[PDB]
């Protein structure tokens, strides 16, 4: 699920360690979206992401019945028993799988093994060092 | 609601369905208004422009899905080349089922040929009925998809058969209490819907029986109706279809939109045509629930506008104007954060007791949703 | 009801057919008047050269009404009996007769053709004494 996710907001997160050594995150806020006054266009520090469980949640689910619907025309048409039966036991042990997506825990351990993905390498350290760029309440 | 996503669970013709919509009929997009579409489902009303071969492999799937018994809600729009389609509503004043015959639906196979001859001319009838058991009793539908003459001569023949009494004889022998107004005037002049399409809230069309009468243009004076049913061998659906040229057995001779893309507008509309429309007639609390609606996103400028047709004499020279004044006000306004929860603050105390069974419907048919796709696999977030 | 009956074919001079009709009971002249009115008539003959039918006429003997009748399957002395073809159910109506319900029959065999082909037999099932 990681390597997807991470196919899916290469540009959306930012996975750092402080100097104690608790991973934290960053996103960078677009228009139309919940907020605080005034941070548009900038990353914002964050601990537990939201929005990718929501994400997680919601989005590859539709993913999920593509591939669902894709297994569903290939074994409409015909072909022979064994290919027939294969594609029977794969379907049978995905849809058992598929499930999976919306339990807690595997939310949890599929987060901390994405946060390796999404590390940046000297992050933290290169923030502000421009000091030509100023935040200013809309850009 | 919950049949159509069950229909779409338990069968495999219902999911080749939706994926031959998703990706092949995808490609063939066509407007909303535009003229150019010959398919139409008012489900999601979507438009099409099908070739032949599209055409018809969409109407082979819909017999299979007809044939296994789905709900279906498609329809057809005549172009300027079409067959006959009738809108033959039954209005008896007892609703017990007539006992129609062979030979009075051959009389009647005459007596419109008769009736149309009277114009250019150079064949197969389908009867197909209500189920029968409703108000104002059922309905029929004549089919004569054999030929092509789609102009102001169908509306000739309609208003010619619009004061026949012969017709209407026959229905007074069939003990009928509508011989007028039975037929619309846009008998040929509305979209009707292909053979198993169903109707809002209604069972859907079911044949009756099929006849053959060959033109004759030597002799016009033989009318020989004879026929052979054999009807389960031929695809009704293409067959049928006035568009499909090709067919074996035949030959060719706004507020809409918006509760389409959110369903919580549809709980929104309900919730507000509970409570009263007083608290709409005043200014000050009319103007208090637009803002809390336009708090709630800003593509529901059109759901005030439909609020705001009642009562037209504040909407016109008032309401239509100061609605959007408000509106563009509220773009700006952060002073205030009335939101929806005071609506259904509003619509418990004005009318109590009703509403809570329409919101157990909906979280019902929410979390049913969820039970059908997992096959009762509960998890967390659900 | 119309029943339509002919010879198995492969002969001289091509087959015979019978067409039998044992639904009224009108025997008298009437007939002899109803053959006449056949003899003279054209467009049976211009259908017989549409099947490609050499003699339009002569077909119809004037004596038909005349002579005996042979029941389903009673074959002539050295040939071979008939076999029926179609069969076609037609009502009337006295009022108007204009409308014309010719629709054919299905499942024949049902019935006791031999019973209900009968010139004699009134209380046929399939046909009716009109």
């Amino acid at each position: 699920i990681a390597k997807v996710i991470y196919a899916m907001m290469g540009n959306k997160f930012v996975v750092d360690v402080d100097s104690n050594g608790k991973y934290v995150w960053f996103e960078f806020v677009l228009p139309g979206q919940p907020m605080n006054q005034g941070e548009i266009w900038k990353w914002r520090k964050e601990v537990n992401p939201d929005e990718l469980h929501i994400y997680i949640s919601e989005n590859f689910s539709r993913v999920m019945d593509r591939i669902t619907e894709h297994i569903k025309y290939h074994l409409s048409q015909p072909h022979e028993s064994n290919i027939l039966n294969y594609y029977k036991k794969l379907l049978k042990a995905f849809e058992r799988s598929k499930s999976k997506i919306f339990n807690d825990s595997f939310k949890k351990g599929v987060i901390r093994q994405a946060e390796f993905l999404f590390r940046q390498r000297s992050f933290i350290q290169t923030l502000d060092t421009n000091p030509h760029l100023l935040g200013v309440g809309n850009g | 609601t919950i049949q159509l996503t069950a229909q779409r669970k338990y069968l495999a013709e219902v999911q080749a369905l939706e994926t031959l919509l998703t990706r092949e009929l995808s490609v063939f997009l066509t407007e909303p208004g535009s003229k150019k579409t010959n398919i139409i489902n008012r489900i999601t009303g979507k438009t099409y422009a099908l070739p032949s071969t599209e055409l018809l492999r969409l109407y082979e799937h819909l017999e299979q899905c007809r044939k296994q018994g789905a709900l279906m809600y498609f329809l057809e729009r005549q172009g300027t080349y079409s067959g006959l389609m009738l809108d033959y509503d039954l209005k008896l004043n007892t609703n017990a089922v007539p006992p129609l015959e062979p030979p009075a639906l051959s009389r009647l196979c005459h007596r419109i040929f008769v009736h149309i001859k009277n114009s250019s001319v150079l064949i197969h009838f389908f009867f197909t009925l209500k189920p029968e058991v409703v108000q104002g009793k059922y309905g029929f539908h004549v089919l004569i998809p054999g030929l092509k003459l789609a102009a102001s001569t169908k509306k000739s023949i309609i208003g010619s058969l619009q004061h026949d009494a012969t017709v209407q004889k026959i229905l007074h022998e069939q003990g009928v209490t509508n011989p007028e107004s039975c037929l619309d005037p846009h008998s040929a002049s509305v979209p009707s819907l292909l053979y198993g399409s169903s109707k809002l809230n209604h069972k859907p069309y079911q044949l009756k029986t099929g006849f053959e009468l060959v033109f004759d243009s030597s002799d016009p004076d033989y009318i020989p109706i004879h026929q052979i049913k054999n009807l389960e061998s031929y695809n009704l659906v293409s067959e049928l279809s006035l568009t499909n040229e090709q067919g074996s057995l035949v030959r060719p001779v706004s507020l809409s939109i918006l509760m389409l893309h959110d369903p919580e507008a549809r709980y929104l509309h309900k919730i507000l045509n509970l409570l009263p429309p007083e608290y709409y007639v005043e200014y000050p609390l009319w103007s208090n629930v637009v803002f809390a609606l336009a708090n709630t996103s800003a593509n529901y400028r059109p759901l005030a506008e439909w609020f705001s047709q009642k009562c037209p004499e504040k909407w016109n020279t008032g309401g239509k104007e100061k609605l959007e004044k408000l509106w563009n006000d509220a773009s700006h306004h952060t002073e205030k954060k009335i939101t929806k929860r005071s609506i259904m603050y509003w619509a418990h105390k004005h009318a109590p007791q009703q509403y809570k069974e329409i919101v157990e419907q909906g979280y019902f048919s929410i979390l049913a949703e969820y039970v059908y796709s997992y096959n009762g696999m509960l998890e967390h977030y659900m």
